DNA sequence: GGGTATTCGCCGTGTACCTCTCCTAGCCC
RNA sequence: GCGGAGAGGUA
DNA sequence: GGGCTAATGACGGCGAATACCC
């Protein structure tokens, strides 16, 4: 094993075999991002994309072309820590090296003057940190994926609600990534319309006539011809006998001598065969069955020219003898066939009112820009713009992916316009599913859902702001003089930096990273939002989106979804998943060769999952791949059934794959109900890092890819061993192996203490290793907020007791024992941030300084000279944290006072000052106290490379005449100033001399640079002169009224703290902590809970007995011969721990961490059965039912019936009492409706609504409604007149009317209404 | 945009104020407390009543002025807290839960200022307010005038409000601990310690079970002296022996004088609790229905504790013949998928005989189970063996009625029966796993559809409810009982809906409370049972069942006479308060809440003809 | 012209509460 | 620093 | 930094405004 897993190993339950291991659960957001970035030649996914789509920007005909060869990004110049400090934006400037060109005006183009740009710039990009996330102004933002119809061409029905009267309408929708839409739809009566992405519906044909169609040509494409031959008289018929299908006859079908079909049988299956083998080609026809056919052609009189009938003209007897005189021998009509192919075109044709391509797109422009007069050359313009402009109009490479998946052709790689056979085709597949040969598509299915990623959207936004640059660029260069100036006047950056920084910051899928736990992080970065831009919104959405589909296994998670309004709309994504080339979904598969199982994973997306059948990954396989049982179970169309051992063509990976990693880390998840699974994965995201956090004592090991891949963690980059150990940094001494060969040095880790998350709570790292310990590459070093030794510690795990304790555990609330509080064990640390700000008045400048108007020396005696709170002092509600005097000069204070009721100590104060004012004293401890460390560490570099080179100087030293008894006694520093005989030997020294000179000046330039960054103002907006920030951090202990919860969906307000000795305890006398109700149980059907009891209960047991022989320290032999027992623990498990080969000293220190208890691993399907727990608790001597007598500590008295004991794994969510208090008699009310703030920030009241006015009216409660409605809240004199009223002890009251519905009368008197108070 | 609109104003900012003197917190159980008062934080006590406290402080002259009062509270000095708690003495607080669904949403009570941030809220209030303590919060408002205070303590107190405005039956009934304790303590077992021994009475029966010498629920003949109100308002006393348990006596002692032995003797679940508080308030009125209440939720809670009531892996039992009736279901459906595949059925034929088989599996492992858990305890009398309903305790969480329905036990313990697949259409195979076994990743995923759907649904539903309650509150506001008696003769024909089989409502429940248009006859002419309108209580209604009256003419609110409201006869008397219908009392609002608060608990709740069978004997 | 369908467009779509960022705009001297 | 958008969460 | 000017992913219900059939 690894070191880390070495130090304290997880017993781990769990049959199968882990074929593929746990993918960078980060992978969605950082790959996105590196393909968004990526300097790449061949123009796919990437800014490059972005740029090549923009340029080349040609004037509008004045032949100076723009050309465009390539960016670079910038190196950022503030690192990601330092960003966050200052409230800036991490950032990298962009740089693209343009060339513009004049070709000269009147001659073969060629460049009459090329000129190259020296690396223009346009704009900064935020850059993403390692962990995934974007510091936008000092705060950690999160770019959540989203999932949204993929660019293509979909064929939707939208039956059932149509017109109510049947007639199922069907549909075809063209939509691309960038431009318009196209829409064709149907009407009840069969004709199909056009309407362009959002408009009214014109008759389709239309833009078949647009495509410079003709109605011949139409008909054509769309309908198969019928010939009618006229051989000596009435018209006869060559006909193809299968067209027949389905055919009652109208007239009598004879052939060759012998009537087949009687006139009035429908052709039957016999008489088919019986013609088919006969060969009938041609029949004679009664002109009664010819009255009612249609024609294709358009048939001129070829004899004088004049037309007699046209393309799509019905026919008729009079028609048909013009035609016959006019000496027409073949006709061409349509196949109609009202069953299979039916008259829909035709009959679009008759509506459709225009004729010509010209008139067309005089239509086509009066719907896109109705009542300006279409001219000839608008329209074309406009048309081509529309879809086939390559500029304008692009649908994707996925886009065209999936349109020629659509439409059943081979060839996957197209154009991103829309050719013409592109939309020919689209109609001919809408009506081939009119005629019923064809089904429609589901939009809920994930392979018609793709997922933009961050820098999928960032190039998009990247590009908008290109369009704008662009068309000013090009008006510029048009309007300007061409050859004066140079490419960088001429480019602004301001466009392309607003929209930038307007997705990165305002943005509806650019939000905060749900911050104060790590699965919260981790969880929020792997997260896919079908909200957003081209996005349904949550409100609206209807339920068939939201509910789950076959499609999201393995893809999505099932269970882990907001329970709020937009539930169904997030969907985390699940633990494999990854996105494909072209966004898509897809989810590993462990192949299966006809008979074994073997090892080579594919990638599925759901189209291609949808073919085959898949098998359970909990199926049993036989030591060479081979299915125990002879039909296995498997799901090929979205739902599973029993198939032969033969027939299954691949294999779900692992048991976790269906779920996220929040529904990952729920132990016995099998047993949980969905809906309280769902609550227990969504609130253990919200779970607070207490001060020393430990290890679930059931867990999934899923912790450790949790802890490792959020970025909480410090984990070691190139191993070795660990050479200083601080409760600031780590440094460690790389390995030879890993060793660069020039200029390697050491590694050196700083910690991150006491700072504030996004949530207000603590991020706090602590060592995990000692001095002198080895190190591998990837171990953890340092643990993060709530992450103990590499594993996932969200909570702690407390002795609880399923028992109803006098009521006091009712409802779902929580009993909880002194002796939780005694050990200070929910105890939390939070962080408030609190800004004064300096600016710059008109009057004149604010000022800081600590002479405050009218405050007395007791609010001054915590404040240093400056004015500001010294480190450390503690504070309490009101007490001025900051002095400062507002300009009239003083005589009043605008200094901030700690928030009203929050009392913690001044841990951090920071000062940003624009005006770099010489003589700050806060700004010099500040500086002081990052510069000296900055010097540390900068020594430290140095010295060792400074012994190397010493050493290497003794090395060239030795050579040439050995001197060791004179050198060595004498200093290092008086080796240089020695000499030797003239050789090569005095060359290297000479050499080695300017390689110390070299590392000098090196130093001396970084530190210039240190330097010069922290003197810098840091860049406030304008008018603020200076900002000074304080953090306050407060130990919030756990309460009555906060609430608690476990990883399974239970949850409770902690209702009372019993002291040690009320507390139920066993016979051994140990009291239990948490005495949770057994009620909450079987209504909600939480199993998971109470194997997790069990579960636990049986580990800390073991813990126990190993801590007894640990105490008595018999020798390591015991030890070994115990652990090896427990880790062996029955068969069939994938553990087989060997004790042995461990050294003695690492199974001492192994005990001494299971010492609090052995820590399991039930993986979430694939788990632990009740007969192994049951073992566990024999192999411990505790009850194997896992129920224990317990005694009420108040009486004495036992409990009849036995009870659960064990140890549970309960988490404080950030929901705590003190946060949610508030009350308030009066105070500031609000501006134009004169009621009282509302909120927590500012006092507040509660808002009394309508729902609860009906509740007052429902009493008689006339008296109690009136003052709640008046002198409580908007009522001005009212109010005041009360509070002078209860002051003087009376409570009497006068009502009058509410200010608010003054405001009202005067706005509706604000319109043309008058509304006026009548008196009599 | 402004006047229009829920966010701009009439609803936002002329309906929906935000008044001063309010204050919120999260709630927490408070067991200790009385019916009529809850626990309120020091602190939060003391800023809503600031004012209050000012005036006090100056009438005492501990402060000089006003500012030297505001100084005093701001540094909260022992001075201030015995004001705080002299001002507070009778001063009632409201009590919000955020969706008020009915006017139980808001209730006053007496607040008792303790330690904490959390505000302690009764637990027999809960099922009114439909609060949880699971991080449910409540706000709390102080009524200011003089009114505002008789107004609370008189109309909105929560002593005031036993019955549903709805319904009349009662809100206040013990929810789950109170309910399971109860019923642990009145159940009898067969053989225990102290079997079949004779007591003088309750109390020495406590004097036994304290002491343990003899179980809490051991059968044995007790004295006990019962009063009953027969006579004008006088109770009498008969003193007999009675065959019960130890627990039983125990639970006497606490039931109020006028109260029949019998009422207890019984198992006492949820319904039996439920009905003893019911026919507590009918017989002896409101005063002892609270006190009674408030003695039965306290030996609920403790008893319960007592009990010591938990849930272990192995209390829910898998019934021993599950596998047998699985393999035979699946070799059913094996054996009819073959004799499909030859083609002598269609698909629909199948799907029908699949889903009807697997249907009766279902039905018969859960009949086994529920055989197996119910009455499994074998334990043995002084000889022979005997069997009795199990003391399994899930399964007593099942039958008292506290937690948990037959149907939810079998998906703990049987296989949780088939599911829905979107469409509504229902998978063939159904999930054979349950809670105590592991379900597998397709009947986990199953399950997921199904509860995710539920959720949704929920939410969407919630939506819905409360626009169609807002539209009847609307419509119904301003109807107010404003005549005492119209005085028409008009009135509906109210007959018992027998739907179909049986009588799905019985008339007394349905002409309860409702004033007759004109006298009903005996079934012989000139008989009058019943006078000119005479509103039927109780005593009447029990009076028609003993006669046998089929349907009854009552005055119905649409059918009253009066102009710009109703008549109190028209509407009848039912209320929280059980007599007629007080003049001025808003029954639109009260009317449109009572329709509408159901639609949307409900939700949250759920998260052929071939043949007639007469049923009965009859032409 | 008069009645019947059919399209068309407006109005509504539960409460209470708690966190965070961001706010008239654009260009040149 | 009254407001209003967007995001998330609680019951 | 300061001063001056001017697009597409709801749905139902209901009632009015044409489409059309005599
Ligand atoms: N989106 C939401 C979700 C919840 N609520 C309200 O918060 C409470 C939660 O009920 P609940 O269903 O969570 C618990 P309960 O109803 O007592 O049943 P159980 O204890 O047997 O499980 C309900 O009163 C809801 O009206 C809401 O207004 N909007
Ligand atoms: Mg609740
Ligand atoms: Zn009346």
């Amino acid at each position: 094993y690894s070191y880390t897993e070495k130090k304290r190993i997880r017993k781990d339950f769990g049959k199968r075999p882990q074929v593929l291991d746990v993918p960078y659960l980060l992978s969605i957001q950082l790959d996105s991002f590196q393909k968004f970035i990526e300097q790449d030649p061949e123009g796919q996914y990437g800014l490059e994309a972005a740029f090549r789509s923009v340029f080349p920007i040609q004037s509008y005909s004045g032949n100076s072309e723009l050309q465009y060869v390539s960016y670079r990004l910038g190196e950022p110049v503030f690192d990601v820590q330092e960003c966050q400090i200052r409230g800036v934006t991490y950032s990298a400037p962009l740089r693209v090296k343009l060339r513009l060109v004049i070709y000269e005006r009147e001659a073969p183009e060629g460049t009459v003057k090329d000129i190259k740009e020296q690396e223009v710039y346009m704009g900064e990009i935020p850059l993403m940190t390692d962990n995934g996330t974007f510091v936008i102004n000092g705060t950690e933002r999160v770019i959540v994926s989203q999932l949204h119809r993929s660019p293509g061409v979909f064929f939707d029905s939208d039956k059932g609600k149509t017109h109510s009267s049947g007639k199922v309408l069907y549909n075809a929708r063209i939509i691309p990534y960038r431009g318009s839409w196209l829409d064709f739809e149907f009407d009840p009566k069969d004709n199909l319309f056009v309407r362009i992405d959002r408009r009214r519906k014109l008759p389709a044909t239309i833009i078949l006539r647009a495509l410079n169609y003709t109605t011949e040509q139409i008909l054509d494409l769309f309908f198969e011809k019928v010939i009618f031959e006229i051989r000596d008289n009435k018209l006869q018929m060559e006909l193809v006998p299968e067209r027949l299908r389905g055919e009652t006859a109208s007239f009598d079908i004879e052939a060759n001598g012998k009537v087949y079909v009687e006139k009035g049988r429908r052709i039957t299956a016999r008489h088919i065969r019986q013609l088919e083998k006969d060969d009938v080609k041609l029949i004679e026809v009664p002109v009664e069955y010819i009255a009612g056919k249609v024609v294709a052609k358009d048939y001129i009189d070829e004899s004088t020219g004049e037309l007699i009938c046209a393309a799509n003209m019905e026919l008729s007897l009079d028609l048909l003898a013009k035609l016959s005189q006019s000496g027409h021998k073949r006709i061409e009509t349509l196949f109609t066939n009202d069953l299979d192919h039916g008259p829909y075109i035709s009959e679009t044709l008759r509506v459709d009112p225009t004729n010509d391509r010209l008139s067309a797109l005089v239509e086509i422009y009066r719907m896109m820009r109705p009542g300006e007069p279409p001219t000839r050359e608008a329209a074309e313009s406009l048309f081509e713009n529309l879809f086939f402009s390559e500029d304008r109009y692009d649908l994707s490479a996925v886009g065209r992916m999936k349109f020629n998946r659509s439409l059943l052709r081979e060839e996957i790689e197209g154009s991103g316009i829309l050719s013409k056979d592109d939309i020919i085709d689209v109609m001919k597949k809408l009506i081939d599913i009119r005629n019923g040969k064809g089904e429609v598509d589901d939009i809920d299915h994930l392979g018609n859902r793709r997922i933009r990623s961050v820098g999928e959207m960032a190039e998009n936004q990247f590009r908008v702001g290109l369009v704008r640059v662009e068309r000013a660029v090009k008006e510029r260069l048009s309007l300007g003089d061409l050859d004066t100036l140079m490419p960088q006047d001429m480019i602004n950056a301001k466009p392309i930096s607003a929209a930038v920084k307007e997705f990165f910051g305002s943005s509806q899928l650019s939000q905060f990273m749900d911050q104060n736990n790590p699965l919260s992080e981790i969880t929020h970065k792997r997260r896919i939002s079908a909200l957003g831009p081209g996005g349904l919104t949550r409100e609206r959405a209807g339920f068939e989106v939201r509910d789950v589909h076959p499609t999201h296994y393995g893809r999505v998670c099932p269970i882990e979804t907001p329970e709020g309004p937009n539930i169904g709309l997030i969907n985390s994504l699940s633990v494999y998943a990854q996105t494909n080339e072209y966004g898509f979904l897809e989810t590993p598969y462990r192949k299966v060769t006809d008979g074994v199982v073997t090892d080579e994973i594919h990638y599925l997306s759901a189209i291609e999952e949808g073919n085959y059948v898949i098998a359970q990954a909990n199926s049993n396989l036989d030591e060479e791949g081979h299915f125990v049982e002879d039909l296995v179970t498997c799901r090929s169309k979205g739902e599973s059934s029993l198939f032969s051992r033969d027939q299954v063509d691949y294999m779900d990976v692992s048991t976790q794959q269906v779920v996220s990693v929040g529904a990952s880390l729920i132990p016995f998840l099998e047993h949980d109900d969905a809906n309280r699974a769902l609550m227990g994965a969504n609130m253990q995201r919200q779970a607070v890092p207490t001060l020393r956090a430990d290890k679930p004592l059931v867990g999934t090991g899923m912790e450790r890819a949790v802890a490792v891949d959020s970025g909480v963690t410090a984990v070691a980059k190139r191993g070795g061993v660990v050479q200083y150990v601080d409760a600031s940094r780590i440094v460690i001494k790389v390995n030879e192996d890993e060793m660069y060969p020039g200029e390697a040095g050491i590694d050196i880790y700083n910690l991150t203490k006491y700072t504030r998350s996004n949530q207000n709570t603590c991020i706090n790292q602590m060592p995990c290793v000692s001095l002198g310990e080895p190190v591998e590459r990837g171990d953890v070093l340092a643990d993060g907020p709530s992450t103990d030794l590499g594993e996932l510690a969200l909570g702690q795990n407390m002795r609880v007791a399923f028992m109803p304790w006098n009521g006091y555990n009712f409802e779902d609330s929580i009993l909880v024992s002194e002796r939780v509080v005694q050990e200070d064990r929910f105890t939390t640390i939070h962080i408030q941030e609190l800004a004064c700000v300096s600016r710059d008045t008109k009057l004149g400048p604010e000022e800081i300084t600590a002479d405050i108007p009218n405050v007395g020396e007791a609010a001054l005696s915590k404040l240093d000279e400056s004015g500001i709170v010294y480190i450390g002092a503690e504070v309490t509600g009101g007490d001025i944290l900051v002095g400062k005097v507002t300009p009239k000069s003083d005589v009043k204070d605008s200094s901030l006072r700690v928030p009203n009721g929050v009392s913690g100590t001044v841990i951090d104060v920071q000062v940003f000052t624009r005006d770099g004012v010489e003589k700050d004293k806060r700004a010099l401890e500040i500086e002081e106290m990052q510069l000296k460390q900055a010097k540390k560490d900068l020594s430290e570099e140095l010295q060792i490379l400074e012994a190397g080179l010493f050493s290497r100087i003794r090395a060239v030293l030795v050579a040439g005449g050995v001197e060791a008894e004179k050198l060595d006694k004498l200093p290092r520093d008086r080796w240089l100033e020695l000499g030797l005989t003239d050789e090569e030997k005095q060359n290297q020294l000479e050499q080695l001399a300017e390689q110390y000179d070299e590392l000098k000046h090196e130093f001396e330039k970084k530190l210039e640079a240190k330097r010069r960054k922290i003197t810098q103002g840091d860049d406030l907006a304008p008018g603020v002169l200076k900002i000074v920030k304080v953090y306050l951090a407060v130990k919030r202990r756990i309460q009555p009224g906060d609430k608690m919860a476990g990883r399974h969906g239970n949850k409770g307000v902690i209702s009372k703290i019993n002291p040690i000795e009320d507390m139920p305890y066993d016979e051994n006398g140990t009291p239990v902590d948490i005495v949770l109700n057994p009620l909450g149980v079987p209504s909600r059907m939480n199993i998971g809970q109470i194997l997790e009891t069990h579960l636990g209960m049986a580990a800390k047991g073991i813990g126990d007995k190993i801590n007894a022989m640990l105490k008595q320290q018999q020798e390591v032999a015991k030890l070994r011969e115990f652990i090896q027992r427990a880790y062996d623990l029955g068969a069939d498990v994938r553990q087989k721990v060997d004790l042995s080969t461990f050294s003695d000293e690492e199974v001492m220190r192994l005990a001494e961490n299971l010492r609090k208890g052995m820590p399991i691993a039930t993986p979430v399907f694939d788990g632990a059965k009740e007969a192994e727990i049951k073992e566990l608790l024999k192999l411990g001597d505790l009850p194997t039912s896992g129920q224990i007598r317990l005694y009420d500590g108040r009486t004495g008295e036992q409990f009849e019936r036995p009870v659960t004991v064990g140890y549970m794994y309960m988490l404080k969510l950030n929901h705590l009492v003190d946060d949610k208090m508030h009350a308030r008699s009066t105070g500031s009310y609000s501006l134009v409706t004169q009621q009282p703030l509302g909120g927590k920030a500012q006092f507040g009241g509660q808002r009394f609504g309508e729902m609860e006015v009906w509740a007052l009216e429902a009493y008689g409660a006339a008296y109690t409604l009136q003052e709640m409605l008046t002198v409580k809240s908007d009522d001005v004199n009212g109010r005041t007149k009360m509070y002078k009223n209860i002051v003087d002890g009376n409570h009497q009251m006068e009502p009058g009317m509410p200010e608010s519905f003054n405001v009202l009368l005067k706005e509706i008197r604000s319109l043309g209404i008058n509304i006026e108070l009548e008196d009599e | 945009d402004m006047i229009k609109g829920k966010q701009g104003r009439f609803r936002q900012n002329l309906l929906g104020k935000r008044v001063d003197y309010s204050g919120r917190s999260v709630i927490t159980v408070g067991p200790y407390l009385r019916l009529h008062q809850c626990g309120l934080p020091k602190k939060m006590a003391l800023e809503l009543f600031k004012p209050f406290i000012y005036g006090k402080l100056e009438l005492r002259g501990l402060a000089t002025t006003i500012k030297a009062a505001k100084k005093m509270v701001e540094r909260e000095e022992a001075v201030v807290w015995d004001i705080l708690d002299e001002v507070i003495r009778e001063h009632p607080v409201l009590l919000n839960r955020a969706p008020t669904l009915h006017r139980l949403g808001i209730q006053a009570f007496e607040p008792v200022l303790i330690e904490g941030k959390a505000i302690q809220l009764h637990p027999l209030v809960c099922a009114a307010y439909n609060a949880d303590f699971d991080g449910d919060q409540m706000a709390v408002h102080v009524p200011l005038t003089l009114e505002a205070q008789l107004e609370a303590r008189a109309l909105m107190m929560s002593t005031n409000n036993i019955l549903s405005p709805a319904n009349g039956e009662p809100i206040i009934v013990p929810s789950q601990d109170v309910v399971l304790g109860l019923y642990y303590m009145t159940r009898d077992c067969v053989n225990a310690k102290g079997e079949g021994m004779v007591l003088t009475g309750p109390k020495e029966a406590e004097r036994l079970y304290r002491s343990g010498l003899a179980s809490l629920h051991a059968r044995v003949k007790v004295r006990i002296t019962e009063y009953e109100k027969d006579a004008n308002g006088e109770l009498v006393a008969k003193t007999s022996l009675k065959d019960t348990t130890v627990g039983r006596a125990i639970l006497w002692m606490i039931v109020p004088k006028g109260l029949p032995y019998s009422i207890v003797n019984q198992a006492l679940g949820k319904k039996a609790i439920s009905k003893m508080l019911n026919t507590c308030y009918r017989i002896l009125g409101l005063k002892p229905t609270v006190i009674f209440a408030d003695q039965i939720m306290y030996t609920g809670f403790a008893y319960a504790a007592r009990s010591g009531a938990s849930v272990g892996i192995d209390d829910m039992v898998i019934p021993e013949k599950k596998h047998e009736i699985i393999s035979e279901a699946e070799a059913e459906v094996a054996e009819i998928q073959e004799q499909f595949q030859s083609g002598l059925v269609t698909a629909g034929e199948r799907y029908n005989k699949v889903i009807d088989i697997w249907a009766a599996a279902n039905d018969r492992v859960s009949k086994a189970m529920m055989d197996n858990l119910q009455t499994e305890t074998v334990i043995n009398r002084d000889g022979q063996e005997e069997k009795q309903v199990s003391f399994n305790s899930i399964y007593m969480m099942a039958d008292s009625g506290a937690r948990g329905s037959a149907a939810q036990i079998r998906q703990l313990a049987g296989m949780r029966g088939l599911m829905a697949k979107p469409d509504g259409s229902i998978i063939e195979t159904p999930i054979t796993a349950n809670f105590r076994e592991g379900l597998n990743v397709l009947q986990y995923f199953i399950s997921t559809h199904g509860a995710r759907k539920g959720l949704a649904d929920t939410a969407l539903k919630t939506a819905n409810s409360g626009y169609l309650t807002r539209r009847l509150v609307d419509v119904a506001q301003d109807l107010v009982v404003t005549e005492d008696d119209c005085g028409t003769h008009e009135g509906i024909m109210m007959t018992p809906v027998i739907e179909g089989g049986d009588v799905k409502e019985p008339l007394r429940d349905r002409v309860l409370g409702r004033v007759t248009a004109e006298d009903v006859l005996k079934p012989g002419t000139a008989d009058i049972l019943v006078p000119r309108n005479t509103l039927l209580h109780e005593q009447w209604c029990d009076l028609l069942e003993e006669n046998s009256v089929d349907a009854v003419k009552v005055r119905s609110v649409v059918s009253c006479d009066t102009d710009f409201g109703v008549c109190a006869h028209c509407y009848g008397r039912d209320l929280a308060r059980g007599h007629i219908i007080n003049k001025g009392e808003a029954i639109g609002v009260i009317a449109a809440q009572s329709i509408g608060e159901p639609g949307t608990q409900l939700t949250m709740r759920t998260f052929a003809e071939s043949s007639i069978q007469v049923k009965n004997k009859g032409s």
